[PDB]
């Protein structure tokens, strides 16, 4: 989709804000939207993406990031019927109010420690083993797709049209134009393409500058090889 | 950056923790989350795994050259060399600063970031002003933000995560360290190093 | 530049709110506001245009459009020292505190309401005469250029490298790309150019549709009379 | 759209009220505003100019096969056949609905609207939604917005006013109104219809 949430080459969102120090997590609140990413997949990681990219933009750009979390899991809950929307808004309306009320009694639950162990230090990986060779390889010059799905993709409008030099071919992964939008894996080709700056940019780029980008196979067509 | 509209950041924080709560309130109903999985998932990423990690893998590569070549062959295989790897690093690319090539990692779709060697990101990683800008003033932007001139000859290249291959900055060994032990050289590796928006330390 | 602004094609806005009907003016401020457009010109349009595509967009896109105005015309006042920002702060804490408060006094000025009629009756036309002929004429196939200014310009994202016919040669008039940057009028010939909607959006557009779009000579180059 | 951040509709207007009177007191001071001069223009746009005017447009086209045509060759000519035009409408051209092609008009960069002949434009037109979309789904917009089926063999052009020329559409006479007066046919042109986001009235 083309979400405002693609800022990659956006003007004029002002200077970073960037604390000395910071730690990891500003309040309780953020290791609870945190511990919602494993909850979640436990819906893959490329409809959680999509989820966010839905977002109301002016509340995408300005709020915590990790209440962007918190939107993306009641996005999926409501949609899969999981999450009553109107015991939501009555329970935070309680919280409001009563904040430091307990949370509901409940046994914890041995296998979701080991699973949370697992993830962290086994890993979620998303390569797979596909029946067609690679399309494209080092050297080839490619042109990227100027298509514009509505729901999900990995498709930056700056690079939406532009030519690079496939730099490395990677393997086959989960394709993301079908993985968040639900159409399921359809795992595809995985290449790294380089732009040059003024490629993307025109003469307003860097004169010594290139910027390295990863397609999946069919956002790419040979123009030579 | 001023915006009228918006409450303020006090008001934010009450309203967040009010939804979070209510929310975690009926996870936890639904039996997907507990307070113990909160706390384990928290615990991992406040003091198990951090960009300590990253520099690990860094000093490895700065006193082994057979390794260096492993690690920018296959960055998973080779960090997993030292028991280091996992979720949000299953696939990952390190790329090696030179006296010719400057390397700038960064996420304009979202916030990919190598987990497994840096821990999660610092916010400024994850947020729209740092993700914009620099794929496309990355030479400005890292003087103004970084105070770090990259001389307009040496190419900057910026790598950009739209895949689930996560991008890692092997920075240049500091001049003046010639034969320092791996736990000296350490303190000179900085998560921004790693990031490319800083070098390592200098001296 | 690359704003927000730039909504053309941006997808997850959500519905349009339109109610039944509406005032023209829907509070007393708004009139203010809207009196400003031909008190700032009395710098141009484009400047003043210019200054509402450098707004924080979460501000932007949510705030009443009558802000946008008040904006512009801040920015331009502080940067050529015209508005004291301090000044301005405290003077809007008075009215905060003291909404009912008279204004200044002040002489009414006859020529403000001669100028008023005159601009709206009149017009205040941007065509120009220039020296050059049209590089440009009816039927010939045109490619929108990928350059990417960082100030002002009227080159929307989603029309950028793609290529339409030219339709109408309108003659000359400012060009925004030095007007809006505080460099002249310097006049270039105008065209409008029809892109279709397959060429703008790929499959994802309406098969029997096209757009518009007016185009300065600088913006397009030939690919075919 | 829900946003957390977001101070209520009452608590931004009675902020923007007092920066607004801020302002004005300050420009007061300078001498480029006064109140009179203000008064003008809000009495001219909510009284002089108006859609009413470009209705008298429509319907001498609709009656007048030689206007209708140099409308369509130069529209802000024509107009000024009728003692209409000037400020946001120094250039105008019209373009016309007929059983092959609808025509919609919009300014995705900001909010330019034909001001001699439809005076200013309503919020939904100067927002995001509308802007956004029109270009990208214009046939569903209608449908979904204004209850305007226009079928998909139909072309539906969309007008996007990036330069200072003005796009106002001519809509189809309707069926049912032949030989009827100026005044009656009046009736049934509508500021709608000559954005194209609706056609003019029936019956
Ligand atoms: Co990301
Ligand atoms: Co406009």
């Amino acid at each position: 989709m083309n979400g405002v949430y693609d800022v990659g080459g956006t003007d004029g969102l002002g200077p970073i804000n960037r604390p000395a120090d910071e730690p990891v997590f500003r309040a309780e609140w953020e290791k609870v939207a945190f511990a919602m990413f494993p909850a979640t997949f436990r819906r893959g990681l490329d409809e959680f993406r999509f989820g966010i990219e839905q977002m109301n933009p002016a509340e995408y750009l300005e709020s915590p990031y990790y209440w962007h979390w918190i939107r993306t899991y009641i996005h999926h809950g409501v949609r899969t019927g999981k999450i009553d929307l109107e015991e939501l808004e009555r329970r935070t309306q309680y919280y409001r109010e009563n904040p430091d009320a307990p949370l509901p009694e409940h046994e914890q639950k041995p296998e979701l420690i080991e699973f949370v162990n697992q993830a962290v230090y086994g890993g979620l990986p998303a390569s797979r083993e596909v029946d067609r060779p690679p399309k494209f390889k080092e050297g080839d010059v490619v042109r990227f797709s100027t298509a514009s799905p509505k729901g999900h993709a990995r498709r930056a409008r700056y690079v939406r049209g532009k030519t690079g030099t496939v730099v490395k071919h990677h393997g086959a992964y989960i394709y993301p134009d079908t993985a968040g939008n639900g159409l399921g894996e359809c795992p595809e080709h995985l290449y790294t393409v380089r732009f040059t700056a003024q490629e993307l940019w025109g003469p307003e780029g860097d004169p010594n500058s290139s910027v390295y980008y990863d397609c999946w196979e069919p956002y790419i067509e040979l123009v030579d090889t | 950056t001023e915006n009228i509209l918006r409450k303020s950041d006090e008001e934010i924080q009450k309203e967040i923790t009010a939804r979070v709560k209510a929310l975690e309130s009926m996870l936890i109903e639904q039996g997907i989350l507990t307070t113990s999985m909160i706390d384990r998932m928290a615990e991992i990423y406040e003091n198990e795994v951090g960009p300590h990690l990253g520099a690990k893998v860094v000093v490895k590569a700065w006193t082994d050259p057979e390794f260096k070549k492993r690690l920018l062959a296959d960055g998973t295989e080779a960090c997993k060399e030292l028991g280091i790897g996992g979720l949000q690093g299953e696939d990952m690319m390190w790329v090696e600063n030179t006296d010719e090539v400057h390397h700038v990692v960064v996420c304009t779709l979202c916030s990919c970031y190598p987990w497994p060697v840096l821990g999660l990101p610092p916010n400024w990683f994850k947020e729209p002003q740092y993700r914009s800008r620099v794929v496309r003033e990355p030479r400005q932007l890292l003087k103004e933000e970084f105070g770090f001139e990259v001389p307009p000859s040496k190419e900057i290249k910026v790598w950009d995560s739209s895949s689930e291959m996560r991008f890692v900055v092997l920075p240049q060994r500091p001049a003046g360290t010639d034969g320092w032990s791996e736990e000296e050289l350490a303190t000179l590796v900085t998560r921004e190093s790693m990031i490319g928006v800083e070098p390592a330390k200098a001296v």
